[PDB]
C-alpha cells in the first residue's frame, strides 16, 4: 500500500451561530463549556463523526471506503467478517496465534474502511480485530471567547401521551449558542501511515471534508456551522520539521479592530496567520 | 492501641479499589465495606475518640462525619438519576483528603444529576437536594486539608449515610 | 451553624444572590414547570451570566407585583443588600471559591425554605 | 419516489410593525431577543409552523398532504396509524426486530405528512415509528437592528371571576415590536430529500408557504407581519457547488440613507443580492 | 463596600443615571402600579435608550419644575453629575459591561431608598 | 566502550491541553493526582517509555538501539537470546557461576539494547540476566499548580456485541486536563554510566527524545502535550559539584504578572533560571 511521505498539522476555525454545535450528555443537553473559564469545548469526536459521514456520503460506500456505519451495526460482525475473509477461526477472544495472521486480519480492516485507515479503531473484542492509532489525530476543539450558550424554551401543539389541554403545558428547550467561534488542532503522521497505509487520495478526500464537514449536516439543532479557515502545515519530512505547537502560534485569532459588543459573526473577529518555520509550508487555500 | 498504620492502610486501600461486581460472585461492589468501616471505627475508637456506632446519628454535626454524608448523598443522587455497567470515576480518595477542591465540582454534577432526576416524574426524588441543604448548612466553609483521623470520621460517614438510604434491612425468617 | 449575613465574602454573595434569583423564578412559576438550571455556566461565567439572570429576575420580580401573594419586593430588598457588598463581578472563581459559592447558594436557599430554617 | 435532485438554499426577509412576531414562554411573554445585543429573534419553529398551518389551509388535509395537525393531534395514534396500515404489531416500544419493516413503517409515515416529508421528525415513543431528518431546514431568524420592545398596559371591562375588585381595575399587558426587519436562514439537503422523497410538488407548495406564510397568520397579538424579500439559491448539483455563508453574505440588508433615526418600515431598509458563484443559481422573484 | 461615587466607569456611571432616571420617573406617576420596563434593552443597547430615557426624564423635570417638592432638582443634579461623567454613550456593552451596569444601578437604588441606605 | 564524564542534572517542562497526560489504573482512568493536594502526577515510566517510543521510532529498531519493546515481547525469550549470544547456557534459574559469565551477559543486554543501557532494567527472572541500575533517572512530573480533571462524557452509535436496547445508545467516558504544566527531574550519573557504556551520542539521542518526545505520541486521550523548556545542568567532573536540589530551584516557575483565571496557556506561566554555581554550567537552548 501506499502511504503519505510527509507529517501534516491542520488549525480548523469553524463557528456556530445560535446552534448547538455540540451537546453534553451529563448536563441536560447544554453546549460542552470549560466549567472554570467558560469556552465551549467540542470533542474531536464530533469532528470525526462529520468526517465519517461526509465520507459514506460522498463515496456512496464504494468498496475500500467503508466507514463502521452509524446504521447501528454491531461490531463484531465486521470483525468477523475480517476474519472469514482472511479463513482464520475467531473463535478465541484473543488475536490470531500468529503474528502474520494477526497482521492480515488487522490490515484488513484498515485496507477496506476509511475511518478506520484515518482515525484507528480497538477493536478488541470477543472477536478481536487489534489496535490501530490512525495517522490522523484530533484535539477538542475550544472557543476564541467565553460561549454563553442559553435556552430556549419552546412548545409543542401536539401532545404524545393522553392530554386534553394542551390547564397544563409543557415546554421543550433548544439550547443554543448565540455565536462561538472554534479552534481545532489537528496531527497527522506518516510512521502511523505507513502502520494504515493512509494514502494522498485518503488526505484529499479529508481535507475536502473538512472543508465541508458542515455543508451537509444540518439539522434543526445546529443552526448554521461553517468551516471558515483551514491552515495546514505541511513539514518536508515523515518524522516532523518543526514543533506543532509552534506552528499551532502562528495561527492568530483575535477580534477586529471595529468590533465591541459580543461577538456574533465572523466579520467580528481577525484572523492571521504568521510565516512557517524554515522547514514547513504553510496551505491556506482550503 | 493499633498500629499507627492501620488507618492509613484502609485509606489507601479504599482509594486503590473500584466497584466492579461483574468480578465477584459474593454480592458486594462498595469500596467502604462492612470491614474496612468496622475497622477504621476500632482505629478511631481506641486511639482517638468515641464515634457512632450506630447506623446514622444525623445529630452528630462533625465537619468530616457530615462531609462524608454528603458525599454518599452525592453518590446516591448519582446511582439513581443514571444506573452507574456500575461504574462512575472515583472521588472518594479526592474529597477525603481535599474536601473543598473537589467537592465544587462533585455539587455541580450533583445538581446535574437531581436535574435529570426531576425531568422524569421521578419528583413528588427532590429530597436529595432537600438533604444537600440541610448538610451544607451546618457547614460554613469547605475545609482546605483532612487529616487521616477526619478521613477515617469521612469514610464512617459514608458507610453511614450510605447504609441509611439503601432500602435492604432485616431479612431473616 | 446557618446562613451569616454578615460573612461579605465575595463567592459567598454571589452563591446567596444566585440562590434568591432562582427563588424568584421558581415562585413565578413552579417546577416554566421545570426549574431553568445554567448554574454550570454561572460558575464558570460569574459576571457574564450573573446580569441576565438578574434581568430575568426583574422580570420575574416585576410580574410577581400584581399577585397578592408574598414571601416578593423582599427579594428586591435582599438582591440591593446582596449586590451592595459586591463590586466588578469576577471574570473567573477558583475551585474553593467555587464550593464557597454552592455553600452560600444553600444556605440561602434553607434560610428561604417553607419552613424559614426552623427545622433541621 | 421522486425527489428534488437539486440543493437549495434560501434567504427569507420579514418583518412585523406593532407587533409580538414570537413569544417568549419563560420571559413573561415578551418578544424573544438576544439578552446581550438586543436583536430580537425569531425560532425556526414558528416560522415552520407558520408553514404547516398554510399548508393545512391550502390543502384541507388532502390525502399525502395531513400536517401533523396543530388543533389537537396525539402522534401516538397517528403512529398506531402507521402500524396497522403496514401490518404490524406496535407492542413494543422500540422498532420492528426487522429492518424492512421498520423502513416501511417510517416510509409510510413519510408518504402521507407534508411536514415529516420536509422538516423531519422524531417518532420514537410508546410506538416508535423512527427518526427523520427532513431535507428542508431553517435556522433562527434574526432582526437586522436591535428591536426595542415595547410593553403596552391595557385594560378590560369585565371581570372573570366571582370576586369583587371592579377605584379598582383589571390590567393586562401586551408586548409590540414597533418594527423588526429579520433575515431567516434555510437548507434543502437533495440526499434526505431522496430518503423522503420531497419531490418537486412539495417544493413549490414550500416556496408558495414562504411567500404567504403570514397572509393568515393574523391576530390581536401579531399586527402586521409580512414577506419582504425571499431570495433562493439552486445549485447544480446534489451537493452543494458553493459553501452556505458565501451565499447568505450575499443578501446585504443596509438602511437607506434617507432615514436616520430606529427603522419604522421597510422603506428604511436597502436590500442587494449580489452575483451567485459559477455553479449557483440566484432567482429572487418570490 | 457600598456606592461609590468616585467610581468613572462607563459602565458602572450608565447603571447609575438609569437608576436614577428610573426613580426620577417612579416619583411623577404611581408605578398605576404597572410599568414599562425595558432596563434589558437599556443595558444591551445603551445610547439607542438613554437617548429617549433622558428625553422623557428632561420632560419630567420641566414638569417638575412648578412645585417645590424637594427630596424634584436633586434627580436634575445627580443626572447632570453623571453624565458629565459619561461622554459618547456607547452602542453596544459587552456582557461583563453589562454586569457592570446591573452592579452599578443596584447600589444607586439601595442608595436611593426611603430609608436613605441607613438601615442594610 | 565510551560514556560521558560529566554529572548531567536536567530539568524538562512540558503541558497538556484538554488531554490525559497520564492515567490512573485505580482511578478508573483518571489523570493521576495527588489525592491531598490535588496536584498532578506523571510516572516516570511514562515519560521512559515515551523516550523508548521516540528512540524506536527514530532508529527503526536498528543494531545497538533495541529498546525492550512494547509489541509483547517476551523478555525471557530475550535473556535466553542473550544467553545463546554469549555462547553460555541459560538453565541456570540463577546467574552463572563463572563471575566473566554474568559480566559478559549484563554487558550484552546493555549493549545492543538502548532502553536498559540508559534507564536500566532487572533481569532475575526464570532465566536470570542480572541487574543494571543504569545512570539516567527519572521521578514522577509534578505540575505547577493543581490540575481540575473534568469528565467529558461521550457516546458511540455502534455497539460491539449483540445488544437489544439500541433512540437508546451506549455511553463512553474521556478524562481531559483543560491545563498542566508538569516539571521533571533527571539525574545522569556518570559512574553508572562507565558502568553500561551509555555515551556521548546516547545522551544527545536523549536530548533529542526529550525534546520531540510529544511529537509522534498522539492519540484520543492526549490532546497537545508538548515539551516547552529543557533546562540542562552539567557539572564539570565525573561526581557533583552542587546539589540536585540546589539546581532544581533555579528553575523558578511562577504565573505570569497579568493573567488572573485559571491557567490555559504556556503564557500564563513565566519561567526564569538562576545562574548556577561555579561548578555548574546551565544550558537552556532545548
Amino acid at each position: 500500500m501506499t502511504a503519505i511521505a510527509n507529517r501534516y498539522e491542520f488549525v480548523l476555525l469553524f463557528d456556530v451561530e445560535n446552534g448547538n454545535p455540540n451537546g453534553d450528555p451529563d448536563a441536560g443537553n447544554m453546549p460542552r463549556i470549560d466549567p472554570e473559564t467558560g469556552h465551549g469545548l467540542v470533542t474531536d469526536v464530533c469532528l470525526k463523526r462529520k468526517i465519517r459521514n461526509h465520507v459514506a456520503l460522498t463515496k456512496e460506500g464504494a468498496e475500500r471506503f467503508n466507514i463502521y456505519i452509524q446504521e447501528k451495526a454491531i461490531l463484531n460482525e465486521t470483525h468477523e467478517r475480517a476474519y472469514t475473509a482472511c479463513d482464520l477461526k475467531p473463535e478465541p477472544k484473543k488475536l490470531p496465534k500468529k503474528v502474520e495472521d494477526a497482521k492480515r486480519v488487522t490490515d484488513w480492516m484498515c485496507t477496506n474502511f476509511y475511518d478506520i485507515r484515518t482515525f484507528g479503531a480497538v477493536m478488541t473484542t470477543e472477536v478481536n480485530c487489534g489496535q490501530v492509532r490512525g495517522p490522523v489525530q484530533m484535539a477538542f476543539a475550544r472557543s476564541v471567547e467565553p460561549v454563553v450558550p442559553q435556552e430556549v424554551s419552546i412548545t409543542r401543539m401536539a401532545v404524545t401521551t393522553k392530554a386534553e389541554a394542551e390547564d397544563n403545558r409543557t415546554m421543550g428547550r433548544k439550547h443554543i449558542v448565540p455565536y462561538g467561534l472554534y479552534v481545532a488542532h489537528g496531527f497527522i503522521s506518516a510512521p502511523l501511515a505507513e502502520k494504515t497505509g493512509f494514502s494522498d487520495e485518503d488526505l484529499t478526500l479529508f481535507w475536502d471534508a473538512l472543508v465541508n464537514m458542515f455543508e451537509h449536516d444540518r439539522s434543526a439543532a445546529r443552526g448554521l456551522m461553517s468551516s471558515r479557515k483551514l491552515i495546514v502545515f505541511k513539514h518536508q519530512n515523515r518524522l516532523g520539521n518543526a514543533p506543532a505547537h509552534k506552528l499551532f502560534d502562528l495561527v492568530k485569532v483575535s477580534r477586529a479592530e471595529g468590533s465591541s459588543g459580543p461577538a456574533r459573526s465572523f466579520a467580528d473577529y481577525a484572523v492571521t496567520v504568521g510565516q512557517a518555520p524554515e522547514g514547513v509550508e504553510v496551505k491556506e487555500m482550503l | 492501641p493499633y498500629p499507627q498504620s492501620l488507618l492509613p492502610a484502609v485509606l489507601g486501600r479504599i482509594r486503590a479499589e473500584h466497584a466492579r461486581p461483574e468480578d465477584k460472585s459474593r454480592y458486594r461492589l462498595e469500596v467502604v465495606t462492612y470491614y474496612r468501616a468496622a475497622l477504621i471505627k476500632a482505629y478511631l475508637i481506641r486511639n482517638r475518640k468515641l464515634e457512632v456506632p450506630v447506623s446514622l446519628d444525623p445529630a452528630r454535626t462533625d465537619r468530616p462525619y457530615l462531609l462524608g454524608r454528603l458525599f454518599a448523598v452525592l453518590e446516591k443522587a448519582q446511582e439513581d438519576a443514571v444506573p452507574g455497567a456500575t461504574i462512575k470515576d472515583r472521588y472518594l480518595a479526592s474529597a477525603s483528603a481535599n474536601p473543598g477542591q473537589v467537592f465544587h465540582m462533585l455539587l455541580k454534577n450533583a445538581s446535574n444529576h437531581t436535574a435529570k432526576l426531576r425531568k422524569d416524574p421521578e419528583r413528588k426524588a427532590i429530597h436529595y437536594e432537600i438533604m444537600m441543604q440541610e448538610i451544607i448548612d451546618n457547614i460554613s466553609d469547605f475545609p482546605v486539608t483532612m487529616s487521616s483521623d477526619e478521613q477515617g470520621l469521612f469514610m464512617i460517614g459514608y458507610y453511614h449515610q450510605r447504609k441509611a438510604l439503601f432500602t435492604k434491612k432485616n431479612k431473616e425468617n | 451553624v446557618s446562613l451569616d449575613p454578615a460573612r461579605t465574602d465575595r463567592p459567598y454573595l454571589l452563591g446567596r444572590l444566585f440562590a434568591v434569583l432562582e427563588k424568584a423564578q421558581e415562585d413565578a412559576v413552579p417546577g416554566a414547570t421545570i426549574k431553568d438550571r445554567y448554574l454550570a455556566s454561572a460558575s464558570a461565567n460569574p459576571g457574564q451570566v450573573f446580569h441576565m439572570l438578574l434581568k430575568n429576575a426583574s422580570n420575574h420580580t416585576a410580574k410577581l407585583r400584581k399577585d397578592p401573594e408574598r414571601k416578593a419586593i423582599h427579594y428586591e430588598i435582599m438582591m440591593q443588600e446582596i449586590i451592595d457588598n459586591i463590586s466588578d463581578f469576577p471574570v473567573t472563581m477558583s475551585s474553593d471559591e467555587q464550593g464557597l459559592f454552592m455553600i452560600g447558594y444553600y444556605h440561602q436557599r434553607k434560610a428561604l425554605f417553607t419552613k424559614k430554617n426552623k427545622e433541621n
